């Protein structure tokens, strides 16, 4: 219990939904940090995304520096939330770069918390990205709208292509590759990718079944 | 403990072989969820601080779900063969080769 009564009357209002009681307190503008921890340690996003609160989002986001945008993003495109992923998709810090690209884990030196569930991991494996999130549930709006924002999986190598980047993930960690292998697969093969990815469609389906 | 009080019993013989499985199911939705080699080189061998001690001791109770995952296999197969590495994708015709050799 290391938070303040301002956080808890912060942190309580927003789980619940108040536009006025949050307005008012980013209103206020004195002795609040956006950031916090809450039991197992809820953002501001985390909490307000987790149950369906589009009004305090569009709030939320007005500030600069929010440090949790990745897994309020997964954890909208696990649901079926779409408004609240446009809102997300239409923040100006996360557009402007290949964050919808990068994987996590392959993002950077990734010292920053963007992806950051907690403090022990990321929410999914470090491997899966957004377009291959969209497609294991099968979410055929949420894909459209990645695939208009410039977002395209990325076809695995062959089994022994003997390249240097295929070489270095090899012989550190074969366990993790072998897995990040048959999530891209899982991803490429399903009815919500081949559907609205290419033109086409019924060749590239009797293709990779081969 | 149940799999023995299961053959002292006789009468609630069911009711132990209902509960052993509960026992094994837990160890295997527990394999289920790694990730990283780490965490399976932390739960197939216990705590140090090779030497494979739970499959060793998997075998003696014989839960077989516990050694017949892939998670596990991957494990053993890259022990099975340690320096070799090249023919762990050939021909059945390659591999005969390699006995004969030997066998000559």
């Amino acid at each position: 219990t290391s938070l303040t009564a301002e956080e808890e009357r912060f942190l309580d209002a927003a789980e619940y939904g108040n536009i006025p009681v949050v307005r008012k307190m980013l209103e206020e503008s004195k002795t609040l940090n956006v950031n916090c921890v809450d039991y197992m340690g809820q953002n501001a996003l985390q909490l307000a995304v987790g149950n369906e609160h589009l009004e305090v989002t569009e709030l939320l986001l007005k500030k600069e520096n929010l440090a949790r945008i990745g897994d309020a993003l997964l954890l909208a495109i696990s649901k079926g939330y779409v408004r609240i992923v446009e809102a997300i998709l239409n923040h100006p810090g996360f557009a402007a770069s290949k964050r919808l690209t990068l994987s996590p884990c392959e993002q950077e030196l990734q010292d920053d918390d963007f992806y950051a569930y907690d403090e022990d991991g990321t929410r999914f494996s470090p491997d899966i990205t957004p377009i291959i999130l969209a497609a294991h549930c099968q979410k055929y709006e949420v894909v459209h709208m990645l695939l208009m924002k410039g977002a395209r999986i990325e076809r695995p190598h062959d089994y022994f292509c003997k390249c240097g980047d295929c070489m270095e993930k090899q012989r550190h960690d074969s366990f993790s590759h072998s897995r990040s292998r048959i999530n891209a697969y899982k991803g490429l093969a399903s009815p919500a990718y081949l559907s609205l990815s290419s033109e086409d469609p019924v060749l590239t389906a009797l293709e990779l079944s081969n | 403990e149940l799999a023995k009080l299961a053959n002292i019993e006789k009468e609630f013989k069911n009711d132990y072989r209902k509960l052993s499985m509960q026992c094994k199911d837990f160890v295997v939705g527990v394999l289920d969820l790694c990730r990283d080699s780490e965490e399976v080189e932390a739960i197939l061998n216990g705590d140090l601080e090779a030497s494979l001690s739970r499959v060793k001791l998997a075998i003696k109770y014989e839960v077989k779900k516990f050694v017949a995952h892939p998670n596990c296999q991957q494990q053993l197969l890259t022990i099975w063969y340690e320096n070799l590495s090249g023919l762990r994708e050939q021909t059945i015709a390659i591999k005969c080769l390699v006995v004969l050799v030997v066998a000559l």
